[PDB]
């Protein structure tokens, strides 16, 4: 089993800044002279892999002079220059050199930019929902920087979280943000024992918890 | 101009069996080896098979973890590369890609879902979420989209008919007790709803569901 590594796991950068992005192998991936068969792809949210960089530093079809690729031995590395905006996403390394087939864990790209506080609204269940005898309170923290954040629900002021369901998205590609999506499930029963429901972000725009919340 | 797709995903059962198919175009398919890879979010990208050339007497490769239980094979006549699976088991679950390289190049197709579980198909229940207070009075406002217990995966969820496109941030599913919740927000100006309609469509395939959810004010 070939090993592929790379580093970082994470890499923040700033517009025209520089990206250095590290992959190593277990082993020689020489297959023959002018042949050692490491690639590079990007992967964007939601995406296929795209080839970058094949055979160490040969740039692939449309893919600008910006991205240099290098390395030999069992040391390679990617390097952007002048990193864009649709440069986010998760790049990955694989050599084509030993069956089988390996690839690196991926090291995924971050934009960075200006801190933002999210935008928190919160919805009480719908009658729909109600009407079959559930109750599910909704929040929604969007367009925030950076993606760090803590959420929490408070029912009639005592903290309550039981029923809940978090999920996040990627970073926006035009606005480099992140959004955040958190559900809190009640039986309408439930539901109906208290009055005051309340979202509760902590988030490092502010240092206060910004929270939005309603009476039924 | 090469393309490849992957076909034949699907839910299927432990123990059970399901073929993926994978047709190519822009090339000379019978030139070049060909793989499937297969990611999940827990364990990233996964070489599990290779197929070379007729001349190669069309050797395999295979990952030992899969090794009697799949079987890659290739139809060169109609540029088309298969994926015979057997015995699958929930650890087999993920995107299945098929690739075409050599030694200038590498194309992946865009991959196609492959849930191995013992859970049953299940509509899921679509919900509008509308403000209280309301954001229509500060210029703009945000509405939502529930779409609660479904089974498997794949829903597809638009505003307006994918007319609204922007402003729009569509939250990744989560599965909790073998059924899925996914949610998603649309952001307008005040002046927009609720006196011009805003629709959620929803649909989730498997269960052959379509709904259009009209966000009601109050």
């Amino acid at each position: 089993e070939l090993v592929m590594t790379q580093t970082p796991l994470s890499l923040p950068v700033s517009l025209g800044d520089q990206a250095s992005i590290s992959c190593r192998s277990s082993q020689s991936l020489v297959h023959s002279y002018g042949n050692t068969f490491l690639n590079w792809y990007l992967q964007k949210s939601g995406q296929s892999p795209k080839l970058l960089i094949y055979k160490v530093s040969n740039r692939f079809s449309g893919v600008p002079d910006r991205f240099s690729g290098s390395g030999s031995g069992t040391d390679f590395t990617l390097k952007i220059s002048r990193v864009e905006a649709e440069d986010l996403g998760v790049y990955f390394c694989s050599q084509g050199t030993h069956v089988p087939y390996t690839f690196g864990g991926g090291t995924k790209l971050e934009i960075k930019r200006a801190d933002a506080a999210p935008t928190v609204s919160i919805f009480p269940p719908s009658s729909e929902q109600l009407t079959s005898g559930g109750a599910s309170v909704v929040c929604f923290l969007n367009n925030f920087y950076p993606k760090d954040i803590n959420v929490k629900w408070k029912i009639d002021g005592s903290e309550r979280q039981n029923g809940v369901l978090n999920s996040w998205t990627d970073q926006d590609s035009k606005d480099s943000t992140y959004s955040m999506s958190s559900t809190l499930t009640l039986t309408k029963d439930e539901y109906e024992r208290h009055n005051s429901y309340t979202c509760e972000a902590t988030h490092k725009t502010s240092t206060s918890p910004i929270v939005k919340s309603f009476n039924r | 101009e090469v393309k490849l797709e992957e076909s034949g995903g699907g839910l299927v059962q432990p123990g059970g069996s399901m073929k993926l198919s994978c047709v190519v175009s822009g090339l000379t398919f019978s030139r070049f080896w060909m793989s499937w890879v297969r990611q999940s979010p827990e364990k990233g990208l996964e070489w599990v098979a290779e197929i070379r050339l007729k001349s190669d007497n069309y050797a395999t490769h295979y990952a030992e973890s899969v090794k009697g239980k799949f079987t890659i094979s290739r139809d060169d006549s109609k540029s088309r590369l298969y994926l015979q699976m057997n015995s699958l088991r929930t650890e087999d679950t993920g995107i299945y890609y098929c690739k075409i390289y050599f030694y200038s190049f590498s194309y992946w197709g865009q991959g196609t879902l492959v849930t191995v579980s013992a859970a049953k198909t299940t509509a899921p229940s679509v919900y509008p979420l509308a403000p209280v207070c309301g954001d229509t009075t500060g210029s703009s406002v945000t509405l939502g989209c529930l779409v609660k217990g479904y089974f498997p995966e794949p829903v597809t969820l638009t505003w307006n008919s994918g007319s609204l496109s922007s402003g729009v941030h569509t939250f990744p599913a989560v599965l909790q007790s073998d059924l899925y919740t996914l949610s998603s927000s649309v952001t307008v100006t005040s002046s927009t709803w609720p006196s011009q309609s805003i629709t959620c469509n929803v649909a989730h395939p498997a269960s052959s569901t379509k709904v259009d959810k009209k966000i009601e004010p109050r």
